[PDB]
C-alpha cells in the first residue's frame, strides 16, 4: 500500500536517477522530446527534426 | 460530500491518482489546503500536483520551485516549460548552468527558444565553454533570420512595386 | 547529355570518372536546384574537401546555409570554410543595411 | 594637429611613442574612418592587442565586423573579439528586432 506506491515512485526515480545528477544525446532526446501538441504557436522551430539526426542517431 | 471525504482519505491513503481524478471532478473545496497536504506528503507526485494547482490558483514562482524541491531530474523543468510564463528561463537557466547538468539544459533552452536573445547565449557559451546544443541554436537563429530577411524582401518589393504607380 | 537536357547522370557518372574534379566543375555549371546539396554531401562521403571551396563557391548563389552549418559543424568544418561564412555575413549584412535604407525612406515619405 | 585640422599624424605620433593606451587615447579623437582598419591591424602585429577590444571600440562608430571576422580568422584570434562578436550580434539583434517591428507596422497599415 503505502510502501507499494512508495517503492513504485522510488523505482520511477531510479529511472529518473539514470543521468548525470551518444548516450548523453539519446538521453537528452528522450528527455527533450516534443510531440504533436496544439500549443506550438509561440516559435514553430523545425530543429525538432534535427535531434533525430543532429546528435541522436548520429 | 462523500467525494471530498474520499479525497481527504486518498490524501491520507497516500493516493494522488484517484485524488487527482476527483479534484478534477469537482471544485467544492479549496486547493491551498490541498497544496499543503500534497507538497509534504513524501511523494514526488503529491508535490507535483501541489505545484500544479499552485499556478491553477494564480500562484506562480513556487510551483516550479516546488518541483525543484522533489522533481529534480528535469521534471521540475518539465513543467516549468508548461508554466507558460516568461521571466523564468533567465535565472533558472543560469542556476542550471551553475550545476553543470547540461543534459537537461538543452530542453530548457528548447522550451523557451522563442523568447531568447543571442547576447546571453554567447555570454554563457564563452563562459561555460558550451557549443553543443548551442551551435544548433545558431542554426535555428539563422534559419528564423533567413525567414526574416526573406519576408522582409517580399514586403519591401511589394511596397516598391505599389509605389511605382 | 546536357544538350539532351538529361543532366545529373552524365555529370553523376563523370563523378566516378572525372577524378580531376571535372564533375564538380560541371555539377557546378549545371545550374540546377535541390541537388548540389546531396551532391556535395556525396562529395563529403569521400575526402576531396581540399577543393570544397569551389564546391560551395559556385552554387553559393542559391543555397540555404542552415544545413550548410549543420553538416559543417557535424563534420566540424569551419576550417577552409570560414571564408564562406565571412562572405555570408558580407551578403546578409549588406541585405539588412540596404533594406534599412529603403524602409527609412518609406518612413520619411509616409508623412503626407 | 587637430588644432591645425590635420589628423593622422598626431595619432600617428601616439603610434610612434605614446603607445601605452595613449595610442588609443588619440585613436578616440581620430574620429574618422578608413585609417583605423590598417592602423589597428598594424597594432595587432605587435601583441598589444591584449586590449584590442577597447582599441577598436575607441573608434567603433564606423566599423564593419566583416573584416573583423576575417582578421580574427587570420590569426585564429577570438579574445577581445568574442566580446566584439557579442556586440555585433546584439546590435544586429536590436536591428532585426526593430526591423520586424517596423515591418509589422507597415503591413498592418497597408490595409487602409
Amino acid at each position: 500500500q503505502v510502501e507499494k506506491n512508495k517503492i513504485n515512485n522510488r523505482i520511477a526515480d531510479k529511472a529518473f536517477y539514470q543521468q548525470p545528477d551518444g548516450t548523453e544525446w539519446e538521453k537528452v532526446a528522450q528527455l527533450c522530446d516534443f510531440n504533436p501538441k496544439s500549443s506550438k504557436q509561440c516559435k514553430d522551430v523545425s530543429r525538432l527534426r534535427s535531434v533525430l539526426m543532429s546528435l541522436k542517431q548520429t | 460530500s462523500v467525494n471530498e471525504s474520499l479525497n481527504n482519505l486518498f490524501i491520507t491513503e497516500e493516493d494522488y491518482q484517484a485524488l487527482r481524478t476527483s479534484i478534477d471532478a469537482y471544485d467544492n473545496f479549496d486547493n491551498i489546503s490541498l497544496a499543503q497536504r500534497l507538497e509534504k506528503h513524501e511523494l514526488i507526485e503529491f508535490r507535483r500536483i501541489a505545484a500544479y494547482l499552485f499556478k491553477g490558483n494564480n500562484r506562480w514562482k513556487q510551483s516550479v520551485e516546488l518541483c525543484k524541491k522533489d522533481s529534480l531530474y528535469k521534471d521540475a523543468m518539465q513543467y516549468a516549460s508548461e508554466s507558460k510564463d516568461t521571466e523564468l528561463a533567465e535565472e533558472l537557466l543560469q542556476w542550471f548552468l551553475q550545476e553543470e547538468k547540461r543534459e537537461c539544459f538543452g530542453a530548457c533552452l528548447f522550451t523557451c527558444y522563442d523568447l531568447l536573445r543571442p547576447d546571453v547565449v554567447l555570454e554563457t557559451a564563452w563562459r561555460h565553454n558550451i557549443m553543443d546544443f548551442a551551435m544548433p541554436y545558431f542554426i535555428q537563429v539563422m534559419k528564423e533570420y533567413l525567414t526574416k530577411v526573406d519576408k522582409l524582401d517580399a514586403s519591401e518589393s511589394l511596397r516598391k512595386e505599389e509605389e511605382q504607380a
